[PDB]
RNA sequence: UUAUGCUAUCAGGUGGAUGGCUCGGCUCAAGAGCUUAUGAAGGACGUGCCAAGCUGCGAUAAGCCCGGGGUAGGUG
RNA sequence: GAGUGUGACAGUCACUUAGAUGUACGCCAAAAGACCGGAACAUGUCCCUGAGUACCGUGCGUUGGAUAUCGUGCGUGAAUCUGGGGGGCACCAACCUCCAAAACUAAAUACUCCUUGAGACCGAUAGCGAAAUAGUAGGGUGACCGAACGCUGAAAAGUACCCCGAGAAGGGAGGUGCAAAGUGCCUGAAACCUGAUAGUGAUGGAACGAUACGGCAUGAAAGGAUCUCUGGCAUGAAGGA
RNA sequence: GGUGGCAAUGGCUAACCUUUUAUCUGGGCAGCCGAAGCGAAAGCAACAUGUGCGCAGCCUUUUGGCGAGGCACGACGUAU
C-alpha cells in the first residue's frame, strides 16, 4: 500500500523496498479467474504454495500448475513446471512474479483463507 | 553583467585583470575619500561635508496640506457631485475639513461663487475667491 | 456579441448576450507577463546547505613546496574548502533565501484574464494552439451540464458537442518526457484539452476531473495560466449559463 | 523601413501597436500622407516617450470641432469646454468621460485613417 | 622484410570518462515536540550452529511474554 | 488518467489511486447537575494603599537617546490622598495624564532531533564527509583532522564434460543466455601500452601547420552523374600580344 | 534603459484574510511616491499661457500661413 500522498518515485520505491513483511504478503497477488473473482467477490488474491496457477506472461504462458514455494523479501513464486535447465542438465525452478500469473484453483486446507483473500 | 556573453573573454569586461581585485580598486569602501580623493565626487552626490540649521521636534513642527483655488474651481462640480460639496442657490460650499487640507492657495483662477470654509488662507486666495462673489471661513 | 447555447444533447436551446469580458482585446505580451508571474509565485526554494564544502579547516601551504597556495588539509595535501577543488564549495550556488516571486499589478492581470477570456471565442487561436474540435466556438452550455455526475456523462456531453476528440487526441498524446523530471516524479509530458467553468462548486467539478487533458473550475478559480497554458492563449473552454451569467463583471 | 526601423518594430511587444505601425506606414504609401508615416515614426520610437496628453492642453490650443490626432493616452487633467474631435492610441476613462460630455468624438487611430485617408486637417498634438 | 623510428587508422590490454538508471542528499512547507535516580543519553564488553563488521539485543543477550491487525511462510 | 512494481512505454496485471470503512489506550467535548460567590448608591477633623525604595550627586558601561536611553558602583536620600509620579535641560505656574517601588496570566511568535508532504534542486569527482560494515578506514600524545568504494542477467540459467597445465591458478575446446553481460561483471572515451595495416624511412633540418601541385593507398553508406575527364563552338570585363 | 498596466476624478498596495494544501481568485487606503515650492527655522506661498521664434504635420498661390511638442522671454511664490 502506498497513497497519493507522495506521488514521488523516490518514496514509492523506498517504501516498496522497505515494505515490512506483513505488507509483502500482499505484494503477492494475482489475478482470479473469471469463476474465482465471481464466486469471492474479489478481483485478486495473494498466490500461495499449493493453488493453481497459469502464466500468463512470459516465457511460460499458458502453463497451468500448482505453487511449488512462495519468496516474500523476493516476491516470487515457484510453480511445477516452470523451470530453467542449467549447464549441468539439472532443472531449477525460474521464480515468477506472482502478477504474471492467474489462479485458477485455490487451496483451501486453512479455514482462514475466505477472509485472507476477502475482509 | 551578462556572463553568457563574457564567457571567453578573460577579462569579463574588467580591462586587465589586475583590475576588479576589491575595495581598492574602488579607492575604499563606501563613500569614502570624501575629504581626499572623493572630493569632487562627494561634491557631485552631494556628500560634503558640514552641518547646516536645526531640526525641531516632530511632535511641534508640521506640515499643512494644502490645495489652490485653481484646484478647487475646477473640481468644485465633482466635489458636489462626489458629496464633499453642495451647492446652496448658486454658491459652492466646500468644507476642507473632510477634504484633508488646512490652507488653501491662491494659485489658479476663481471662476464661480465659492463659499470655502478652512483653517486657514493665503492672501491671494481669499482676495480671489472674494472676487469671484464667494467667501472664506475661518475655522474656529 | 451573442452565443447559441447547446443542450446536454448538443442542440442550440438559446441565446444568451456575451459580458464585456469577452469583446476584450488580444494581449499575447500581457498573457505571457500573467502565465510567468504565477508560474514564478508557485515555484520553490531551494539550495545546497549551509556550510556544504566548507566545514574543514584546510589552510595553505604557503610557497616553497612545489604545490598550488590552495587550502590543504592539516595533515594531507588534499585541497579543501576552494570552488576548484574536489569535494570543494560550489561558488554562487542557488539560495533559499533568493526570492522568485513575481508581481502584476492587479489591473493588468485581470486585463490580461480579459484578454485570454476573448481569445477562448476565436476559432483561429484555438485551432492554432493545437486543439481539435468540429463545434462552433465560443461553447455555452445550458446549466444541466453542471448536474452530470458520472465521467460518462461528461463522455456523452463531449461527443454530441463534438469535443471528445480533443480529450482523446490529449489521453493519447500523453507521453512519457525525456531526462531527469522522470526520477524527479514528472514521468509524463502531458497535453491540455478543454477548460470547463462552472457557475459554483458542483458535481461537474468532480464528474469531468478524471477526463485526459481537461480541468474543471469555477469562475472565482480562473486565472491566466488555466486559460492560456504555455502562455499561449486560445484554449478550447466550455462556459456554463451560471458562469457566464457570473462572468459579468469579474475582471472589469 | 529598413534595419532600424525594423529593430524598432521587433521591439515593440504590442501587436496593436506593430499592426497600427505597419499599416500607417502602408497609408503613407498608398495616400502620399507624410501624416501616418510621421505617426508610424512617433509609434516607433521608445515607449517611455508616448504622448501623454491632458485635456488641459487640448482645450488651450483647440478650437470648435478641431480635429486632434494624439500618438499616445489622452489623460484628464482639466476642462474641455468646447466639443473636439480627439484619435488617440488611448484614453483615460475620465478623459473620455469628459470629452464625451464635451461632445467630441473618442475615436481611435484606425477610425480616422478609416474617417480621412489624406489626414487633411488632422493636427497632431504631443 | 630499412633496423631504430615518425604520422594516421584499425584490433586488443589498462583505465573508468560518457550515457542511462538510482532505496541517497539538499532545501522549503505542514505537523509534532521534552527526557533521566522506577538509573537516561553515550560508551565498553558480551550475544548468532557455521558470525569478522554494522544493526538489534543484554548472561532470558539479531532475543522472551500478553492483547489486537495480518496469515503462510519466517530465520536483519 | 497521482504514481510505483511487473522480462520494453500499463486507468483496466499487482500495489495503489478517487471514495468509503474500522480502530484498544488516550485526547477534546457538548446536554444536565454540585459548589465559594456578585453589583449599585448615601455619609466622612475616620483608617489603609509596597523604602535605603523613588529621586538626586558623581564614575563607568551601553544606547539613536542628544544637558532628554537603560544599567549599577559609590555617596546621599524623601512623601503618604490636604499624597506621589510623568508630559525628551532645570525651575515656576496652568492644563492633561497616571498610581510605581510585590505576584501570576492562555493565544497570536521562534526553532527543527523527529513525522509527513513537496520540489525549474543534485544525480555518484555532483548532492551531506558519508547512495555505505561513515565521523568509518586512516592521521595527530591531545584539542582535533578525515577519505575512497553504486550498477551481471528476465531468470544464476553463476559455464557440464574433455585436453594441456604441479595446480581447487590459468589457457584451449565446449556450453548457458536475445546479447557474455563471466562475478570490483551495464555502457567502456582519452592518456598510456601491445600488435597489425597505409604512407615514408639509416645524405637528413626543427612550432609538427596553411596554400598550390604531384607519388602511393583508400574512396561500401552517408557526397556529385550535363557530375568528373578531355576537346570543339558562340559571347566575353579589365587587360592585350 | 526596452516593453507594458493605469493615470491628477493619480498609481501601487504592505502585513494580513480568503488556499478548497505554497499557485490562484476576491478583499485589504495602513503606508509610500506624485499632487507646491522656498527657507536653518518662524513662517509665507506661485502662470489652467501675456508675448516672440519655430521643427514635424496640415493648408497653400511653392511662397507664405496655422503651428502640438521644443526653444527664448515676460510675470509671479519664497530666501537673502
Amino acid at each position: 500500500m502506498i497513497a497519493m500522498v507522495s506521488k514521488q518515485p523516490r518514496k514509492q520505491r523506498k517504501a516498496r523496498y522497505a515494505a515490512p513483511l506483513h505488507i509483502r504478503q500482499k505484494f503477492m497477488g494475482a489475478r482470479l479467474s473469471e469463476a474465482l473473482t465471481k464466486e469471492y467477490g474479489t478481483r485478486s488474491a495473494a498466490v500461495i504454495t499449493g493453488d493453481t496457477v497459469k502464466v500468463m506472461r512470459g516465457d511460460f504462458k499458458g502453463t497451468e500448475g500448482k505453487v511449488q514455494s512462495v519468496s516474500l523479501m523476493d516476491g516470487t513464486i515457484t510453480v511445477d513446471g516452470v523451470i530453467s535447465t542449467k549447464v549441468d542438465g539439472t532443472e531449477v525452478p525460474r521464480p515468477l512474479n506472482p502478477s504474471n500469473v492467474m489462479i485458477t484453483k485455490l487451496e483451501m486446507k486453512d479455514g482462514r483463507r475466505a477472509s485472507s483473500i476477502k475482509k | 553583467m551578462d556572463t553568457k556573453k563574457f564567457r571567453g573573454s578573460r577579462t569579463c569586461g574588467g580591462g586587465t585583470h589586475k583590475n576588479r581585485r576589491g575595495a581598492g580598486n574602488r579607492g575604499g569602501r563606501g563613500k569614502a575619500g570624501g575629504c581626499k580623493h572623493h572630493f569632487v565626487r562627494a561634491m557631485m552626490r552631494g556628500y560634503s561635508y558640514g552641518k547646516h540649521g536645526f531640526k525641531r521636534p516632530d511632535e511641534v513642527s508640521r506640515d499643512v496640506s494644502i490645495v489652490n483655488v485653481g484646484e478647487l474651481d475646477e473640481l468644485a462640480s465633482y466635489l458636489v457631485e462626489e458629496g464633499l460639496a453642495e451647492v446652496k442657490d448658486g454658491a459652492y460650499h466646500i468644507n476642507l475639513e473632510n477634504l484633508g487640507i488646512e490652507k488653501v492657495l491662491g494659485s489658479g483662477r476663481v471662476t464661480k461663487n465659492l463659499v470655502v470654509t478652512s483653517e486657514e488662507f493665503s492672501a491671494s486666495a481669499r482676495e480671489k475667491i472674494e472676487n469671484a462673489g464667494g467667501s472664506c471661513i475661518d475655522a474656529e | 456579441a451573442t452565443a447559441k447555447t447547446i443542450d446536454l444533447t448538443g442542440k442550440a436551446v438559446g441565446e444568451v448576450e456575451l459580458p464585456a469580458v469577452f469583446d476584450a482585446d488580444y494581449r499575447p505580451d500581457l498573457i505571457k507577463k500573467a502565465v510567468l508571474a504565477a508560474q514564478a509565485n508557485r515555484l520553490q526554494p531551494y539550495g545546497p546547505r549551509l556550510y556544504s564544502g566548507m566545514e574543514t579547516s584546510a589552510r595553505g601551504w604557503g610557497s616553497g613546496r612545489g604545490v598550488s597556495h590552495v587550502p590543504r588539509l592539516v595533515n594531507s595535501s588534499r585541497a579543501a574548502r576552494v570552488p576548484h577543488a574536489k569535494g570543494g564549495r560550489r561558488a554562487h550556488p542557488p539560495k533559499p533565501e533568493a526570492d522568485r516571486s513575481e508581481k502584476v499589478n492587479t489591473k493588468e492581470r485581470r486585463y490580461a484574464i480579459r484578454s485570454a477570456i476573448a481569445a477562448t471565442t476565436d476559432p483561429t487561436l484555438v485551432s492554432l494552439r493545437g486543439h481539435i474540435f468540429e463545434a462552433e466556438l465560443p461553447i455555452v452550455a445550458v446549466n444541466d451540464l453542471e448536474s452530470l455526475e458520472r465521467t460518462k456523462q461528461v463522455i456523452e456531453f463531449l461527443e454530441a458537442a463534438g469535443l471528445y476528440e480533443d480529450v482523446l487526441r490529449a489521453k493519447y498524446g500523453r507521453h512519457i518526457r525525456a531526462g531527469r523530471g522522470k526520477l524527479r516524479g514528472r514521468k509524463y509530458k502531458h497535453k491540455k484539452s478543454v477548460l470547463i467553468v462552472a457557475g459554483e462548486n458542483t458535481p461537474i467539478l468532480k464528474a469531468a476531473r478524471n477526463l485526459s487533458g481537461v480541468d474543471v473550475v469555477t469562475v472565482d478559480s480562473l486565472n491566466a495560466e488555466l486559460l492560456a497554458p504555455g502562455t499561449h492563449a486560445g484554449r478550447l473552454t466550455v462556459w456554463t449559463e451560471s458562469a457566464i451569467g457570473k462572468l459579468e463583471g469579474a475582471f472589469q | 523601413m529598413g534595419k532600424k526601423s525594423l529593430v524598432k518594430l521587433t521591439r515593440k511587444t504590442n501587436p496593436r501597436i506593430v499592426s497600427l505601425i505597419l499599416t500607417l506606414k502602408e497609408r503613407a504609401n498608398g495616400d502620399s500622407a507624410p501624416i501616418w508615416k510621421d505617426i508610424a515614426k512617433r509609434l516607433e520610437a521608445p515607449s517611455r516617450n508616448y504622448a501623454a496628453v491632458n485635456i488641459s492642453k487640448i482645450n488651450r490650443h483647440t478650437a470648435e470641432d478641431d480635429v486632434l490626432l494624439i500618438p499616445g493616452k489622452v489623460l484628464g487633467a482639466g476642462l474641455l469646454d468646447h466639443p473636439v474631435t480627439i484619435a488617440a492610441l488611448t484614453f483615460s476613462d475620465s478623459a473620455f468621460e469628459k470629452i464625451t460630455e464635451a461632445g467630441g468624438k473618442c475615436l481611435s487611430l484606425e477610425e480616422i485613417m478609416e474617417a480621412n485617408p489624406k489626414g487633411s486637417g488632422i493636427r497632431i498634438f504631443r
